């Protein structure tokens, strides 16, 4: 469903239609927009910055607005929305270790979402997927968010963001992922 | 007559001579000899048919990315950026010069860079609409190039994106920018990714 | 004087290279006998897996190697890993008097360039006299080197005109 | 199948399946026994010359030479020679080579040297062994004498058609994933392969094209797979 979906999506070629495209395709997510979203990040996100066609395609400035439509769904999915859809409800029966807070699908979702951001950030290759994570952590500008929350119990994604110094107030604002001791050296760091 | 102006001025301009580089006690002049040579080189061609100085500006070029110095090709650019500042030596057709046959695609990013920032310097070549005419130019050395070229020269050859976001920015004081779109028509017929 | 054998070889163009085999061979194995000339086992794999991938190109390496001790070269943020390879960030930790880190960004390892670019400069120069005096030295020298090199010949000469230029 | 002859009162297959029954040597004899013209089928014969007629003769040169070879380390040395019908499909084959060479002078030759043909006395020893060897007979001592000396005829190095072995039932397997470690029926085994050289199942590693003219009976016979040979592989041209 989402494969196709943003298959087809990939074409526009006109950034207003491209903005119109995605928020309709975050609208119609819902009544799954949970398990919808995490596997469209899961098995997309990995692929569409690992193969050169996937290079070639994300090449383009539609795919600004994805990373958009990444963290937008994203935090409603951390969100305590429950989103039980009985037109849907018996369909939601899966089993996956997601090849990996706490032991939660959602929770490593976004923590191999964190480690493939980090991935793409690796350098000896610029790609248009380094322009792609640059557009999504400007698109991290927000509020009550949730990426990369830097939580104390693993969360290396701080780390990583002293390598986005390579690419500032945004800078400022994307190392504050939780006020910890660790966090306000990181911070220090980064404002050097 | 062009010949051996370029000869005149590589003698004068080659000053660097490491004789008994040894570390020896043998013992700012890059301003005032910039300023000399710079009005013997105005001096010898304001009288040297002057009709054809355009094509001599080429092969101006021929002497800029000649020596890999790049502490001396940013002294070549910012003296030159200068002669031309005398209201010798049009801007347009320098830049137009210096623009073609010597783009070097991530073959000199250093030279690259430096080149661009000059640009950036003399982007002012205020001119008729027959401006708009060298970004055309510019996009073409954007589009050899795949952006998958290496995790170093990112900010380096972002000097690109820079001076055209500074022309199209400052299109609202700089140049109207509907000639921009149909400039920018060369490189996309209404949608080409 | 046997250019017949060469005319022969010229006319050689069939891809059927087994008739001479056959015509050669035979009396080559009756009056030389040595079947086994090399029965030494011979079985190597060319290309299994042979890279650096966890540092900068190593030509830099070993010139930096070379340097005096007096050198203390460190690393900047990242924009120097493969491809420009170099962020000369150097403190001249010695007897003689401190003065600001350099910058000294070089090129790829063709070397169709040199190091000096001094980008932080603008403001760590023009403020002290005495530092102005030292950039305005090592401007002069730097314009007077011939195509200098990566590390040495730069690093050579801006220390040479820091502890020159004291006066 | 090559008998192309004019209509007679009975088939060549037929004809020379009963050729067996003939007399004891001198198969310049026997040609006459049975026929000589009837045999010709195209001028441009030049075919088996330098892909089967050295091929065939080296063959039979191996299995004379085996005969000495008796207390060899293995107890039926390297062949058995106790069939005779198998022999007899090469004394059939020899006599119509000689058929050949009588029309088309690009024969078989002794590859060595002095001719003085040469195929005689072997023929007569194969026949020799032939009586020892046709049906509930026993091997004989006259002609392990005969063939016991060498004349100034007799080559080596033979192909000897075979298969790499694969013992790895709970024993050895000295391989990975990838990178083998390196340790032909119509000739076309050089020192190393400059043509396409389709790799096969165990011996042929034949070229593609083979630079043929008329040969293409043998190509289009085997462009499926082969004897021991449904392991058409395509080993690369790694020369060296």
């Amino acid at each position: 469903f989402c494969n196709n979906l943003i298959k087809e999506l990939l074409k526009e070629t006109r950034k207003e239609h491209t903005l119109r495209a995605v928020q309709l395709l975050y609208s119609i997510f819902c009544l799954d927009m949970q398990q919808v979203t995490l596997v469209l990040l899961g098995h997309i996100l990995p692929g569409l910055l690992t193969d050169s066609s996937k290079w070639h395609s994300l090449m383009d400035p539609p795919g600004t607005a994805l990373a958009k439509l990444a963290v937008w769904c994203a935090l409603s999915s951390y969100s305590s929305h429950k989103g039980q859809a009985s037109s849907r409800q018996k369909k939601r029966h899966r089993e996956d270790i997601e090849d990996y807070n706490m032991r939660d699908p959602l929770n490593r979702v976004l923590a191999n979402l964190f480690l493939l951001i980090s991935s793409i950030l690796g350098s000896r290759t610029a790609g248009p997927h380094t322009q792609f994570v640059q557009w999504f952590m400007e698109e991290c500008v927000g509020c009550l968010e949730q990426d990369s929350r830097g939580s104390i119990l693993q969360f290396m994604p701080f780390t990583t963001v002293s390598e986005l110094v390579k690419v500032s107030p945004k800078v400022v604002l994307a190392i504050t992922d939780l006020s910890l001791p660790l966090g306000r050296q990181v911070a220090a760091k980064a404002i050097a | 007559m062009e010949t051996q102006l370029q000869s005149i001025f590589e003698e004068v301009v080659k000053t660097e001579i490491i004789e008994e580089a040894f570390p020896g006690m043998f013992m700012e002049d890059e301003k005032t000899k910039l300023i000399s040579c710079l009005a013997a080189f105005r001096q010898f061609w304001s009288g040297l048919s002057q009709e054809s100085h355009e094509q001599c500006v080429q092969w101006i070029v021929k002497f800029i990315h000649g020596q890999h110095s790049p502490k001396r090709i940013s002294f070549l650019y910012d003296c030159l950026a200068m002669a031309v500042e005398t209201g010798l030596l049009p801007p347009r057709m320098v830049c137009e010069s210096l623009i073609n046959s010597d783009s070097l695609e991530w073959e000199r990013t250093q030279l690259w860079a430096l080149t661009f920032k000059l640009v950036r310097k003399i982007i002012g070549g205020v001119d008729y609409k027959g401006v708009r005419d060298l970004l055309k130019a510019i996009l073409e050395k954007i589009l050899t190039i795949p952006n998958t070229v290496s995790s170093a020269v990112v900010q380096q050859l972002l000097a690109a994106r820079e001076v055209i976001a500074y022309i199209l920015e400052r299109n609202a004081c700089l140049l109207p920018a509907y000639f921009a779109v149909t400039e920018i028509r060369k490189l996309y017929p209404e949608g080409k990714l | 004087q046997p250019l017949l054998d060469a005319v022969l070889a010229n006319i050689r163009s069939p891809v059927f290279n087994h008739s001479l085999y056959r015509t050669f061979v035979p009396a080559m194995m009756a009056i030389h006998g040595p079947p086994i000339v090399s029965p030494v086992v011979c079985s190597r794999k060319r290309r299994f897996e042979e890279d650096e991938r966890q540092s900068i190109p190593n030509v830099l390496q070993g010139e930096v190697a070379r340097l005096d001790p007096k050198f203390l070269v460190n690393l900047d943020p990242s924009h120097c890993s493969n491809n420009g390879t170099v962020h000369l960030i150097c403190k001249l930790d010695d007897k003689d008097l401190p003065s600001v880190p350099p910058l000294e960004l070089s090129v790829p390892a063709d070397y169709p360039a040199q190091s000096p670019m001094w980008i932080d400069r603008q403001w760590q120069y023009d403020a002290n006299p005495f530092l102005q005096s030292v950039h305005r030295c090592m401007t002069s020298r730097l314009l007077q080197l011939p195509d200098k090199h990566s590390v040495t010949a730069l690093l050579n000469t801006w220390a040479q005109s820091i502890h020159q230029a004291c006066l | 199948p090559h008998f192309l002859n004019t209509p007679d009162k009975s088939p060549g297959d037929r004809l020379a399946e009963i050729c067996a029954k003939i007399t004891d040597v001198d198969i310049d004899k026997v040609m006459i026994n049975l026929k000589t013209e009837e045999f010709v089928l195209d001028m441009n014969t030049l075919q088996a010359l330098q892909q089967l007629l050295q091929w065939v003769g080296d063959f039979v040169l191996y299995l004379l030479v085996s005969l000495p070879n008796q207390g060899s380390p293995l107890r039926p040395g390297h062949s058995f020679l106790r069939d005779g019908t198998s022999l007899g499909m090469l004394r059939e084959l020899m006599v119509v080579i000689r058929i050949w060479g009588l029309l088309k002078p690009s024969c078989l030759p002794v590859y060595t040297a002095t001719s003085d043909d040469s195929m005689s006395l072997l023929f007569r020893l194969l026949t020799k062994l032939w009586i020892c060897c046709r049906d509930e007979g026993a091997a004989s001592p006259a002609s392990d004498g005969l063939v016991s000396r060498l004349q100034p005829k007799q080559p080596l190095r033979l192909r000897f058609g075979r298969a790499p072995t694969l013992p790895s039932s709970t024993s050895t397997l000295q391989l990975d994933g990838l990178t083998r470690a390196p340790g032909l029926h119509l000739g076309a085994y050089p020192t190393e392969e400059c043509k396409a050289c389709t790799r096969c199942g165990c011996v042929t590693m034949l070229k593609s094209p083979n630079k043929t003219t008329a040969v293409t009976q043998w190509e289009q016979r085997w462009i499926k797979n082969c004897l021991c040979g449904g392991l058409w592989r395509r080993v690369p041209l790694s020369c060296s």
